[PDB]
């Protein structure tokens, strides 16, 4: 169902709750929206990644896409970068 | 960097000394500190003696009490710190007169010395457990009528042991013992790395 | 037909009452810059007749009290109150009673019986200091408010209310007596518990006493005596000192200019209310056992002598 | 004529006096009051809406409990709750009161007024803001406007 | 199941998932506040107003009470309510048996279908409740009825433990306030001057922790307990000693129950619950059974109390204004006849 | 410098003065102020049709971000916790599949939130913000606890606001 | 990067003193024009 | 505002000074 | 000497105080005020928390005061670190110090006439309140419980245009209390209710520890601005308003010219604040900017630690007060090298002067206690704390 799959079971004592009132659940589930995410290609072996917006993104890392091996991911914003 | 004015350092230490000399025998610590406040640390027996001084001597008219309180020191012997804070309105100026007290040896009431405390002993009484003798009136004031346990003592839980619902069997508010759902997170949050005093 | 005239008279009156409220509840609402209650209905129209309906609706709670006196002086009051209405001078008044003044002066006098024996009857500790704080008011208040009406009835020549049409045939009695009116005004500003003299239900300093315990019907009763009240004293000032205009071709001028003033000296105890702080109750006493009643007396004497020495001692048709 | 049809509209008549006017009770208690009272002032006017802030237990129906509820005075809110008229509801006004807010740990403090009193309506926030109140007070009336009454006498 | 973890009192776990029907009524208070305070799930079932079902709420931590809408005349209703509890407690019951629910309905026919579908559900244990002395011929078309499904739940949930309690008396109680009410009749009409009336009654408390303690109990499966008290009583000193507390008078006058049977009939012609009724009187001057060898209260833990201890409480209301200051102890308690 | 503001019988002062305590002058003056404001507009709102203006900072209600891409912001540092005043937001967090740091529970108890705003502050990737929203009363004390579904869904119904909100104030920041 | 500041020379001048006004009828003629209504009543 | 220029000079005269001045209204 | 509770839920009691009395007839015999029907622990629950999440509790120990008691916590914090704010940090807190104090006297003289029962005041300037809370929204995000003033300077330098319409406001709000003054000044009965009830006098007051308007009202003359100036208080120039035959009328009078010696204080707030920065520039007590910790390692590291941990305030104690509108408002904050405070004895102006109720309502009247109560301004949250 949600995120970490949260299912309160046709057992547990909790499933009670919803009755008569839905769960709260998302759509469009981020742990797919990266991998949705199209790779950046870079010319330079380390590229940064301010999260896009400076001051409204993250604290700005330099991630080393030094093998094509790996498409660096910032660990902030899960974007893989193509060397 | 604060604006220290060195004057007061000063005249303010002159009087520590001043006091000190008039009050020899009760009198055991005086230092002004780097704040530029006064602290003459007096012993229990002092305090009707070296309040009276500071309210009635031309010389340091100390005529209102800021406030009285007690800080708790559970590994000193004498556990509590009473901190008195007076004001001198005629030379502008304070000095903090703290005695030390412990669970079963009371100090005594100012009451007389200053009205102001009449209240606020009793919140010293009901909050840390100390108590003062010759008080008009001493009972709690913060605390809930039957509260047992005396509160700001650093040996007292914050939730507390009781805590009050009201139940429909007997129709009426009644204590129980204290379930917390979401216990109070206690952040460890002492850096292991001191800072090389200036 | 005399049925139908208990409607009009009755109803119309009970009408127009409950539209007091709201026009208390705008009045005040502009002066202390705030549009009042316009949500409910057009306007607030309909505002007067939703909390009726709302406190006959909430259970009327019998505290573990006197039972037939707690119930019987909300009767009272509204029996009151109703009652005052019935001799009133409009042209031709519903019931010439030939001593209307006097029973006026009585039925006055009787209201006080209610308050008294409500706080005797609650048992609550704030109900009876509100009790004795407003019998002593409200009896101190009708010593003036009698002796003001006994100077006026001395230049009216009757006690009927009906003689004040012909005795205001060219002149307003304000002009002549005016400075009872003043304290006429006072003292109707006091008997009806308005607010420079409202200790009675101070809510502030002791919450109200009279209804303490009264809730929903109770509470309606009375509340609706005070208001119909609130306008009668008005009322009675727009006969007996501010006499309108009438024609006896023309009956209706009168009810019409009758209308206006009331209106007008009724929106001013709304307007009084926002504008004043309340009196102490010592001071309230003082002001009427010593700033008035020596003033009230004098001008008694004044208005004895006034139509003898004028030789204008007044016909007793 | 189908009496169903003649109870529905009379319980709406009734929902529709009562939730016109909701004389409020004066009970402030953590200086939420001072956001409750602005609700009173000119900016965001009660009165329009029905409310009075009638102040005597026995007159007034909602509770609004703005602020903390310490032990102390736990046995008295219930006091003044149980003496109010009979179709009383509570709108717990604070996060001081919906639950214990900043003072939830404390051993003053009861965590929550709903431990004490049935709440209706919980408006959160630690100064709710007035407007908020009055959008809990009009929720209020929402609920009110649904509750059918003489309906289920009626199917009883 | 969920494993019991906690120290014992609110926000604690006792796992304990149970519908229970009734609760809206005067003994519900009482189950529900127990199952609450234990830390037990409790599921109630509700078709009164959300207003009145408020005083429930309080009692209770964040999460242990759902309310359900339900409707007896709907099967689906029942179905839902008890799809996640395990224990089922019926307490479905009234006196004036409605213009759209007779006797049979609020007794038997849906304390069927209640324990059907519990089984369906799979609930460990349901817990009917009849009242006690319901003899399947004695003279109240209720003790009949009530008999008559006590037949018939053991049918659908084989061995749902079912409790028959005596008069129940505590705050708001009939038992102990209907006669305390008879006061605006001048006399108190009683049939064999309320002698030949012998009764034992039962604090609410009391019949609810047996109740409780049912559900977490092994050996209560396949039982009729039935909580009696710990004193038993003629009519009479019931009459007077309630009329004693009250501080009130008493006068009791014979009147037949042919005629007062009628009496009842015109208050149970009234349309707002009845103040009395036909069948309420019959029960009224109907005895008590015997012990028996029917298990007790204090065999599901709870040692029964006595009347005259909380009587004070259950009375007062009904005290004039002075007479509401007057302690049970400088009172006389009336005598026991065990009969 | 200081002031005294009450430090203070010719026949027209005489006069005049019982002139003022018979006529009650100073009474009808009061009068005549309250009459003057009755005819002034009053200043009061329609409250569902009319809105009191709050600014960009109004804390409001809270809502968790997530980039433009639709990766969430939080990256579970967790010192939103740590500085919350009234213990308020409860964090447990485990690596993703994907490999990176998310929460697993983020809870944030608003009856037990004072709204101070600092979490507001503390977050390095600002994911959990003061939202503008502050009509959120619930009928259930329940619904006020707020788990991460609502908070993300309640900041992906206000993300345009809070975007221009939090555009507007940063500099300032 | 701007900052706001007070205007450049300065904000106006605003009153901290009471501007009430002592204005009245002066007494005599306030209880001349009073007797004057009643003895116009009283004739 | 929207005085009027006839309630606003009730207004003034009553007041004893001018509101038209220091309006209850904020405006631009 | 009957003996009945105030009451906790009194429409007129500010707040919840039940002020057991035996009234001698309707003479109040004698006053025992009972308190904490509002304590709720915040002396403890600092001990628990550090500096800077103690900072949103000073806003709440005296509400009607939200700020003027940050200001009180900042200074002693400052002073344990021997850190001091930047120039224009120090005129803004002076600027809302005073903003603030609007703010209690509106609150604490249309207030009074409530219980007393003049209505209309309450409309006619809670309307300027909530213009002025609006303020503190466009400055801070909270109406009121802003948290604006932390220990190193304010938060976030104010909007770009506030300050002009904090003039439009201060250009007007004269004529608000002018309006007052003609209903209540010279009422022919406001005088009479307030007029010598409660006189204090002056060496009563000092000995009970008044130190207030209370002071101020009976003569004695002192400021804790004027006499020990905090912030720039001292670069400002203002009259305090010293009062003689000090009795509740007295004394209101003092806070209506105070009213109007704020804005005095405000218009030069406005007409000189430096350009400048708004909080101390050690990233060690100040938090680093947002622009700052999101590219510099340094500020990163700072931001963590400071959010996290703490200030780290160097041993010692200190008692620091200030002239917050009620009195004085002062808190000892006793301090080990720890990152959370040790003790906080908050002085409360209100647990003096309540006390004193009992040395002026002496011999009085029912409705006299209601207005003694209204003239030493109690607000229960400072009392109980
Ligand atoms: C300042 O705030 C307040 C007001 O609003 C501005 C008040 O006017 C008042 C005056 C009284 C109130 C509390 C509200 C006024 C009451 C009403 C709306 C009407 C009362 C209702 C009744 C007794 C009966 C109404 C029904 C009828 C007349 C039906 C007749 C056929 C006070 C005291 C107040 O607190
Ligand atoms: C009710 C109608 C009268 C009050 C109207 C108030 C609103 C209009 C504005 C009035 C105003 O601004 O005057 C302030 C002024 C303020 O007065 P003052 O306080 O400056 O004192 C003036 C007198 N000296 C200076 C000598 C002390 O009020 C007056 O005009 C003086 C009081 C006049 C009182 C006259 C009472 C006559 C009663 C006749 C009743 C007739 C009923 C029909
Ligand atoms: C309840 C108590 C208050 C009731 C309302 C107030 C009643 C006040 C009555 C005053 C006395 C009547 C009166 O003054 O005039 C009555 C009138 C005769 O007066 P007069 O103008 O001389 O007429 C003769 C020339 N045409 O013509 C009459 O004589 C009419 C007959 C006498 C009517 C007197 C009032 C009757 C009241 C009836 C209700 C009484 C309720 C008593 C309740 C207590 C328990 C018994
Ligand atoms: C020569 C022949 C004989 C005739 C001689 C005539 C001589 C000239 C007239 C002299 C008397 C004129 C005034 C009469 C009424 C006032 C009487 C009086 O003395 O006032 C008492 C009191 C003020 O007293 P105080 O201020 O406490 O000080 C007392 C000092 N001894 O008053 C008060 O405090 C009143 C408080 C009122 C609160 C509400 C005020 C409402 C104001 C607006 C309404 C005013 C009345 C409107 C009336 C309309 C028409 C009915
Ligand atoms: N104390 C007593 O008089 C004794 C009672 N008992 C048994 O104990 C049980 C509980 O007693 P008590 O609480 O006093 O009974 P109540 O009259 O208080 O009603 C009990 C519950 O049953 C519900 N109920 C009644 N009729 C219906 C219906 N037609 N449809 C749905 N629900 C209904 C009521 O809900 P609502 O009102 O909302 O419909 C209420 O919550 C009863 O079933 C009774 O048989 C046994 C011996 C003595
Ligand atoms: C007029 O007197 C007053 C009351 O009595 C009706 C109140 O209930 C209340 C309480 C009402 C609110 C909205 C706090 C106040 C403040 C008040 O001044
Ligand atoms: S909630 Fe915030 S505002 Fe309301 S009382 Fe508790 S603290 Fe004061
Ligand atoms: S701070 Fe921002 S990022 Fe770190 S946990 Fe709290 S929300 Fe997630
Ligand atoms: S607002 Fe203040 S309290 Fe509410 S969560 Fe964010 S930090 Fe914790
Ligand atoms: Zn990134």
């Amino acid at each position: 169902i949600t995120h970490t799959g949260q299912v309160y079971d046709e057992k547990d004592y909790r499933r009670v709750r919803f009755v008569d009132r839905q769960k709260e659940v998302n759509e469009n589930f981020a742990i797919d929206l990266i991998a949705q995410q199209p790779v950046n290609e870079v010319e330079h072996r380390i590229i940064a990644c301010d999260g896009g917006g400076g001051a409204l993104g993250h604290p700005k890392v330099y991630i080393n896409l030094d093998k094509e091996t790996k498409t660096g991911t910032c660990g902030y914003c899960g974007l893989q970068f193509k060397q | 960097v604060r604006p220290r004015s060195d004057v007061t350092h000063k005249q303010l230490s002159a009087f520590g000394e001043y006091v000190a000399e008039i009050l020899p025998k009760y009198v055991q610590q005086v230092q002004v500190s780097c704040l530029d406040e006064l602290e003459i640390c007096i012993h229990p027996d002092g305090v009707i003696p070296t309040l009276t001084f500071l309210r009635d001597h031309t010389n340091a008219q100390f005529k209102s009490l800021a406030d009285l309180t007690a800080v708790d020191v559970p590994t000193r012997q004498n556990r509590f710190e009473i901190v008195y804070n007076l004001l001198s309105l005629r030379f502008n100026s304070r000095i903090r007169v703290k005695t030390y007290a412990d669970e079963l040896t009371p100090i005594d009431s100012i009451v007389s010395v200053h009205i102001a405390a009449n209240w606020y002993e009793r919140e010293v009484w009901d909050m840390f457990g100390v108590f003062f003798f010759n008080h008009p009136d001493l009972r709690r004031i913060l605390t809930d009528y039957g509260f047992e346990g005396h509160p700001f003592r650093k040996d007292f839980p914050l939730t507390g042991y009781v805590e009050l619902r009201y139940d429909d069997e007997v129709k009426r508010v009644v204590a129980e013992p204290v379930e917390l759902a979401q216990e109070f997170r206690k952040f460890d949050l002492n850096s292991p790395w001191e800072a090389f005093p200036a | 037909m005399f049925f139908i005239n208990i409607l009009t008279l009755l109803v119309p009156i009970l009408i127009a009452m409950a539209f007091l409220t709201l026009v208390e509840r705008k009045i005040l609402g502009y002066m202390q810059l705030r549009k009042g209650p316009n949500i409910v209905g057009p306007y607030g129209i309909l505002q007067p007749f939703a909390d009726a309906m709302k406190l006959f609706m909430k259970e009327p709670m019998r505290p573990l009290t006197s039972m037939s006196l707690f119930i019987i002086a909300p009767t009272l009051s509204l029996t009151l109150a109703l009652s005052l209405w019935v001799p009133l001078p409009m042209p031709h008044p519903l019931i010439n009673l030939n001593l209307g003044i006097l029973f006026i002066l009585a039925t006055s006098s009787l209201s006080v019986y209610s308050i008294l024996w409500s706080g005797w009857a609650s048992n609550s500790k704030y109900s009876l200091f509100g009790a004795l704080r407003a019998v002593a008011q409200t009896i101190s208040y009708e010593v003036t408010m009698a002796i003001i009406l006994l100077s006026v009835l001395l230049m009216n020549g009757s006690y009927s209310l009906q003689t004040l049409i012909t005795t205001q045939e060219h002149m307003w009695l304000l002009l002549p007596a005016w400075p009872m009116a003043m304290m006429w005004f006072i003292s109707t500003l006091a008997e009806t518990n308005r607010a420079p003299f409202d200790l009675t239900e101070g809510e502030s300093e002791l919450v109200s006493g009279f209804n303490v315990e009264y809730a929903a019907g109770p509470f309606a009763l009375f509340f609706m005596a005070e208001y119909t009240n609130i306008i009668l004293m008005n009322a009675l000032t727009t006969i007996i000192f501010l006499g309108p205009l009438y024609y006896i071709n023309l009956p209706e001028l009168y009810s019409t200019n009758f209308m206006m003033e009331a209106l007008l000296l009724s929106s001013t105890f709304l307007w009084i209310r926002a504008s004043y702080p309340r009196f102490r109750y010592d001071q309230l006493m003082h002001l009427l056992w010593k700033n008035f009643l020596p003033l009230t007396l004098a001008l008694c004497m004044w208005h004895i002598s006034l139509p003898i020495f004028t030789a204008g001692v007044p016909p007793y048709m | 004529s189908r009496a169903e049809y003649v109870v529905t509209k009379l319980d709406d008549l009734i929902n529709w006096a009562r939730r016109s006017s909701l004389w409020p009770m004066t009970f402030g208690l953590a200086c939420c009051a001072v956001e409750m009272m602005h609700m009173a002032a000119p900016r965001y006017d009660m009165d329009r809406f029905g409310v009075v802030f009638r102040a005597s237990p026995r007159q007034a129906d909602v509770m609004i409990v703005a602020g903390t509820l310490t032990n102390k005075m736990a046995p008295a809110l219930r006091k003044v709750y149980d003496q109010m008229p009979e179709p009383r509801y509570v709108v717990s006004m604070g996060s001081c009161a919906n639950g214990g807010g900043y003072y939830h740990y404390s051993y003053s403090v009861v965590r929550g007024c709903d431990r004490i009193v049935p709440v209706d309506i919980y408006v959160p926030g630690c100064p709710p803001t007035a407007e908020a109140l009055l959008y809990g007070i009009l929720q209020l009336q929402r609920k009110i406007k649904r509750e059918q009454k003489l309906k289920i006498w009626y199917r009883r | 199941a969920v494993i019991p973890h906690g120290k014992g009192g609110r926000s604690s776990v006792s796992g304990v998932v149970a519908t229970v029907f009734g609760a809206t009524g005067f003994l519900g208070r009482y189950v529900v506040n127990h199952l609450g305070r234990m830390g037990s799930q409790v599921i109630i079932p509700y078709r009164c107003d959300v207003y009145d079902i408020m005083h429930l709420r309080l009692m209770g931590d964040l999460g242990q009470l759902t309310f359900l809408e339900w409707d007896a005349r709907d099967k689906d209703s029942i179905r839902k309510a008890v799809q996640h509890s395990n224990v089922v407690i019926n307490l479905i019951g009234r006196e004036w048996e409605t213009r759209n629910f007779d006797f049979e309905d609020v007794f038997v026919n849906i304390p069927r279908a209640i324990a059907q579908a519990s089984k369906e559900a799979g609930v460990e244990r349901f817990i009917h409740v009849s009242h006690l002395n319901a003899s399947m011929k004695s003279s109240s078309k209720s003790l009949r009825s009530k008999a008559v499904g006590e037949k018939e739940v053991r049918s659908v949930f084989p061995e749902a433990i079912i409790i028959r309690p005596s008069d129940i008396f505590g705050r708001e109680d009939r038992f102990l306030n209907h006669f305390a009410n008879y006061r605006w009749f001048l006399a108190v009409p009683l049939v064999s001057l309320g002698f030949k009336t012998v009764k034992q009654p039962v604090y609410v408390a009391d019949v609810s922790k047996g109740i409780v303690n049912a559900t977490k109990d092994p050996d209560a499966v396949g039982k009729t307990f039935a909580f009696t008290g710990p004193n038993r009583y003629l009519l009479f000193h019931l009459v007077k000693y309630i009329f004693g507390m009250t501080h009130r008078t008493f006068i009791p006058y014979p009147l037949p129950l042919f005629v007062y049977s009628w009496i009842g009939k015109l208050f149970g012609l009234s349309p707002f619950e009845p103040w009395t009724t036909k069948d309420k009187v019959e029960r009224i001057h109907i005895s008590d059974v015997m012990p028996t060898d029917l298990p007790g209260l204090e065999d599901l833990g709870v040692q029964p109390t006595p009347l005259e201890l909380k009587s004070i409480e259950v009375l007062r209301r009904h005290r004039t204004y002075r007479w509401l200051s007057s302690e049970i102890e400088e009172t006389k308690p009336a005598k026991t006849v065990n009969y | 410098t200081y002031k005294y503001v009450n430090k203070k019988v010719d026949m027209k002062s005489a006069t005049d003065n019982a002139a003022r305590i018979l006529m009650w002058t100073e009474l009808i003056r009061g009068l005549g102020m309250t009459l003057s404001y009755l005819f002034r507009e009053p200043a009061t709102i329609n409250y569902p049709f009319e809105k009191g203006p709050l600014s960009p900072r109004f804390r409001g209600e809270h809502a968790l971000r997530r980039y433009p891409s639709g990766e969430e912001r939080c990256i579970a540092c967790k010192l939103c916790e740590a500085i919350c005043p009234a213990q308020a937001i409860t964090i447990e967090a485990e690596p993703r599949a994907d490999g990176s740091r998310r929460t697993t529970r983020y809870d944030i108890d608003m009856t037990k939130c004072i709204y101070c705003g600092f979490c507001q502050e503390a977050c390095p990737v600002d994911a959990i913000v003061e939202g503008p929203n502050f009509e959120f009363s619930t009928e259930t004390h329940e619904e006020l606890l707020y788990n991460k579904e609502k908070l993300l869904n309640n900041g992906d119904k206000w993300e345009a606001e809070i975007a221009a909100n939090i555009q507007a104030d940063y500099l300032y920041r | 990067v701007k900052q706001d500041m007070p205007p450049p020379g300065g904000y106006g001048p605003i009153d901290y003193k009471r501007n009430l006004p002592r204005r009245g009828l002066s007494g005599y003629s306030m209880f001349a024009v009073g007797i004057g209504a009643l003895i116009f009543g009283y004739w | 505002a929207s005085a009027t220029r006839v309630i606003q000079k009730l207004r003034n005269w009553a007041s004893g000074q001018d509101l038209q001045a220091k309006l209850q209204l904020r405006y631009q | 000497n009957m003996t009945l509770n105030f009451g906790p839920q009194h429409p007129a009691a500010h707040g919840v105080l039940r002020l057991v009395l035996e009234l001698s007839g309707e003479m109040v015999r004698k006053c025992d005020p009972h308190i904490g029907l509002l304590h709720r622990g915040t002396e403890k629950l600092i001990e628990y928390k550090t500096y800077l999440q103690a900072l949103p509790y000073f806003d709440r120990l005296d509400y009607v005061s939200m700020m003027c008691n940050e200001q009180a916590y900042s200074i002693a914090v400052e002073k344990l670190l021997n850190i001091q704010p930047p120039p224009r940090a120090q005129w803004i807190r002076v600027l809302f110090g005073e903003i603030t104090r609007i703010l209690n006297h509106i609150m604490a003289v249309t207030t009074h006439a409530l219980d007393i029962g003049a209505m209309t005041p309450f409309f006619w300037m809670f309307e300027e309140r909530e213009k002025m809370f609006e303020f503190y929204e466009r400055v801070s995000g909270a109406r009121m419980h802003a948290a604006y003033i932390r220990p190193g300077g304010v938060h976030q330098d104010l909007p770009l245009g506030l300050l002009d319409d904090i003039y439009e406001f201060s250009k007007n709000f004269s004529l608000r209390i002018d309006e007052v003054e003609e209903m209540l000044t010279n009422n022919r009965i406001w005088r009479n209710r307030t007029v010598d009830i409660g006189v204090v006098t002056a060496e009563d007051a000092l000995n009970y520890g008044f130190s207030g308007v209370m002071l101020r009202g009976s003569g004695i003359q002192w400021d804790l601005r004027k006499t020990q100036p905090y912030d720039v208080y001292d670069q400002v120039e203002f009259d305090v308003p010293i009062g003689s035959r000090g009795d509740c009328y007295d004394r209101y009078l003092c806070r209506v010219e105070e009213m109007r010696q704020s804005l005095r204080i405000i218009e030069q707030c406005l007409n000189k604040m430096p350009p400048g920065e708004i909080k101390v520039d050690d990233a060690k007590v100040s938090p680093p900017k947002r622009a700052e910790m999101k590219t510099s390692m340094e500020s990163l590291i700072h931001h963590f630690k400071l959010y996290t941990e703490g200030y780290q305030v160097p041993p010692g104690a200190t008692y620091t007060a200030i002239e917050a509108p009620k009195g004085e408002f002062g808190v000892y904050l006793v301090s080990d090298g720890s990152s959370r405070p040790y003790r906080c004895k908050i002085k409360a102006p209100g647990f003096a002067h309540l006390a004193g109720l009992d040395k002026m309502s002496k011999g009085h009247m029912l409705a006299d206690v209601v207005a003694i109560i209204g003239t030493q301004d109690i607000v229960f949250g400072e009392i109980d704390r």
